[PDB]
Parts: C-alpha cells; structure tokens; sequence
C-alpha cells in the first residue's frame, strides 16, 4: 500500500499570461517533477489566482501510452486532478495541465 | 512536470 | 504525506440485481469500510461483471457536509473514483456509489 | 391514459446537513412514497432552501433493474426530475435522489 | 392532479431525410398536436427507425417565453423527452424536436 | 482555398419574445441567407441582448442529411457557431439556431 | 472578408505513440504552422489512424491570453476544431491539440 | 407540433 | 421514497 | 436562414 | 460503505 | 504548431 502526495498548483498572471508555481506539503516551492518509488497517487489542487476562472479539464501527455501514468481523475469543480501511478512500468513521462478559463474559449496548458 | 517511475 | 489505498468494486448480478463485492490489494474480500489515520486518498476501481454497462458517476452522501471526505474525483471513463480525505475532521461518514448503466436511465446505488 | 402527480422536494439544512421534506399538491407534508395504480408520471420539483446550490443529477436505485420505474428524466437546470412508470410490473421499489451541490464535489443523496 | 399523455415519435427516412410520424397510446397515427385541459405531462418516446443514431437533445420553441410549456425534461439516453404543462397560461405554442444524430454534427429538427 | 464569412446574430426581445437580427461585416442588417460559391466557413457570433442568458447549443436542420452543410462547430461558451461548407453538393438548405437560455429549460429556435 | 484554410491532422502510431502529420488542401505534408494576413478561420480535420479512438477536446495554449487566436470551436464528434483569428493583434502564438482517447483517461497533446 | 392550453 | 405498482 | 451552394 | 477519520 | 498574425 502506497504513497499519497499532495501538490498545489498556484497560478498567477505575469505579463498578462499564466505562470505555474508548484508548492509541496511544507509550503515550499518545488519544481513540480515527482519520483514514484511505489504504487500510489498524486493529488494536484488548483489555487487559481489569475482571476481568469481556471478549472482543470485534464492532464495532457505527448506520449500518452508510455504507461507511466495509468489514469487521471478530476473533480466536478475542476479544482482537483489526481494521477494514479501503479508504478509497474519504469521510465519517465512529461505532462502538462490542460485547463479551461472564463475569459475565452482556448484551453490553457502549463509549460511543456 | 516530469514523472519518474522506479517500481 | 499519506496513504494511497486501492479497493476494487466488483459488481455482479444476482436475482437480476447488482451486488457489490469489495476486494483489497491482496485479493481478499473486504467489508468496504475504511479507517483513515492520516491525510490521503482511497482509489476505487470498478470491475463491472454485470454486463449492464456500469460507470461511476459519483460518490453520494446522506451527510455530504460532515467534512469527513473532502473531495471526490472521477475518471473520464467512469472506471475510477477517488476520495480525498485530508483527515482534519474526525468522525464517520457513510456513502454510496452512484453509477450509470446502459440498460436504462435510472442511476444505480450501492447499498446504504 | 394516466395520472400525472406533482411532488415538491423541499430541502433545508438542520445541524449543517440536508433534510428532505416532501409536499403534495395541497401544500401538505407527505411521506414521499407513492402508489401507482395506472401508467403515468411523477414530477418532483426541487425547492432548495439550503443555500448550497443543489441540483438533481438523477434518481438512484439499489434495485435499478426491478422494472417498477421504467425511466427517469431530468431538466437542464436540475430543478425537475420525472419518473415514468408504465405500471406493467407489480411490486415495490425504493429510490433516493442524487444531487450535486456547489459547496463541494460529493453527491448528495436523500435518505434510503 | 393531472393527465399523463404518451406519444411515440417514430422517425423514418424518406428521400434520405427524416419524417416524423406520431402515434398515440392506441397505436393510431396522430397529428402530433395536443390540448391540455389541466396541469400535466406529455411524454414523447423516440422510435428511431432511420438507422441514423437519433437522440433527443431538447424541445425547441420560436416563442420560448410564452409560458404555455413550463419545463422540458429529458432522459440520459435521449429516448424520452417530457414537457411539463401546468396549464396556468392559456394560448398556443408551436415547438420542434431537436435531436442529435451519428452521421454528422448538424442537429435534426422536426417540422415547424 | 476559400471564403471565411462573419455574421453577427443579434437577439433582442420584442413582446417578451426573441427576435433575430443578422448583421454583416459592414454593420448592415442582412437577411441572414448566404450563397456559397466555394469551400469555406460561416462564423456566426452571438450578441445576446435579451438578458435571458442565450447560448448556442447547435444549428438545427429539417433536412440534416441533404449534405449542403458538412459540419457544425461550436465554442465552449456558446457565443460562436461555425458551419463548414465544402460546397461539393449543389442545392439549398434551411436551418435554425438552437439555443439554451437561463430563464427556463426549453430550447430557443430562430425562425424557420 | 477572409480566408478559410483547411488542414488535416493525420495521426499515426509509431513506437506505440502518436505522431502528427499535417496535410494541406493539395495533399502535401506541411509543417502545421500558418500565417494569417487577414481575419479568418483555420479548420483542422482529424484523420485518426492510430486505432486509439482519438477525438479533439480543444486547442491548448501556453500563452492563451496573447490575443493571436480569438476563439476555438469544436464539433460534437470531436473530428473538427476551428480557430477564429480576427487578425487584429500581431505577433505569434504556439499551440497544441488536446485530444481524448479510448485506451485510457489521460489527454493526448500534439508536440509543443 | 402545437400545444393548446385551456385551464 | 418507495414506489408501489398495482397495474 | 437559407444556405445556397454553387460549387 | 463507511469511512472513519482519526487525525 | 505556430500561428503568425500580420493585419
């Protein structure tokens, strides 16, 4: 039985555009990247301070079938996305948060 | 972000 | 940082009606009930063997504001629901799985 | 050609939690339970006085395939759910209202 | 308490295009039109025989605020739409079924 | 490579009911009808001045399979609907805008 | 009035992972990139040959508020996404297609 | 179709 | 609530 | 509205 | 099922 | 891909 990690996704504007600043349980800025050394979950909680009505709509992957992340879940209010990582497949994967916003109809992506 | 798996 | 628990919600038909049998990581039948000793997540994975096209649509509560469970997430395919339990508020809560099915337009509830 | 019954689902808070009080056409408190002695419909209209943003998302059944209720319909604003009961199958069924709410991401269930 | 009426919306193709033929409880073709002499419901059940994957998405009105029909409900499978007509406001309203289909992304409308 | 036309769908109330007034790029009232003499798109932009919370939910057709319009797209905020017209099939087609509104649960249709 | 451009988003699997190959109206592979010299639309049509059930869910931006693209529309079947570019704001923007798939619950992103 | 109301 | 059918 | 196609 | 919290 | 605007 495995590890439940909690990361906060703080989003601010700078120069009119979104900046993502991840925060760990301690309240320290972390880089975002996680190492998973057993079957578990990563819960990401949105702290939208952009005033732009951000909501998670999903977690996007350029290599979605590399099997590093098994599943994504999301809450009905878009404040929470969770990844299930059964940690069977070794290797690494890069992903980006996909979010809706209320100013316009384009999706927002965290940096690649 | 990146995710690293080590079973 | 906390516990990621995994439970499997196997659903079968008996007398034309759904029966829910929970299974732990070891493959043992469990009662379904959990104790949370610190902040974490409970991941439930649906094993629908009713041939009725079941999908999770949510997790329902008669006392939804008792604060025991903080949030519910669900996967786009309805095979996974996760609960976030931050374990700040002590006490106990009872819930029921709410699911859609393809035979008809009524929602399915696990037993109270 | 059959009976169209109209029940109001008044929801209040008590002790921070939802209480369901059904009201009939006369404005009298009724128990909620209906007897259907011909093909018809039951229209339930939500009067949410909990300030918690309740909306019907469905009507849930522990024995969803007992065929007593044939179908459920719901309105786009979640204020109305209707049951179609063709009254072919004799017997009895228990159901619970499933509702979303704006305070959190858990579904609300009326009592079993 | 009021009338629950049931009409069947049979849809066929003729000249590659949908034709709507309404059927009453006795199995007779009807014009579609109804009179409401007291508060009630009209239930329409889709019998799609066009092989085009039709589902109700709603019931459309050119005078949607004329108050003749109070509400519209629909089933999760798109086979049923119900109108609530509380019969307070006298007058007449004309409406059209709006439906999705699986051949393409245009919505289908029954005749005005 | 083809023509991208932009029409504005201004909606007002008159006598409590919706009136649709189309406006072309020049700001002149136009009749609404378009002639397509090559593969292209028609972008319709909603200017809802009815205070009734109108949003496009689709573009409806009594002859949806006549193949004059190939596809419909819509924006997540319901302010924009676009038609793709590959202009392969000659002939003519009539359509109506289908829109949701916040006063009630009936769909709104522009005139046939 | 402006240009309606059409690009085809062919998606194949290579090394178990999606590859995006863009095709212009002449059937030539293109880089994907466009220049807009006046107000118009870019229509992208999905040719999914990955057997993975891909559908467009949106078009994602790291600088979603840069004003280069004004709006995004999408078709109900997820085969088409259109961008509206009113060409008022000069500059350049980079985006990525966001898509659902049927193998799993992670979103697919085209390369940054 | 048409609906006619007569309270 | 409970629903009772008597055809 | 009406749409007229002339390829 | 039931959930029991003990911080 | 990239989009370039030139009014």
């Amino acid at each position: 039985q495995g590890l439940a990690q909690f990361i906060k996704v703080n989003v601010t504007l700078e120069n009119g555009e979104p900046v993502f600043i991840f925060t760990d349980a301690n309240g320290q800025v972390c880089q975002g990247d996680i190492t998973v050394t057993q079957a578990g979950t990563i819960t990401y909680l949105l702290n939208d301070q952009t005033l732009k009505g951000l909501k998670f709509v999903g977690v996007g992957f350029v290599t979605p079938f590399d099997g590093i992340i098994d599943a994504v879940t999301i809450s009905s209010d878009g404040m929470l996305v969770q990844l299930v990582d059964l940690d069977k497949t070794p290797g690494t994967t890069k992903f980006q948060f996909v979010l809706s916003n209320t100013a316009n109809t384009l999706l927002v992506l965290s940096p690649d | 972000p990146q995710i690293i798996n080590r079973p």
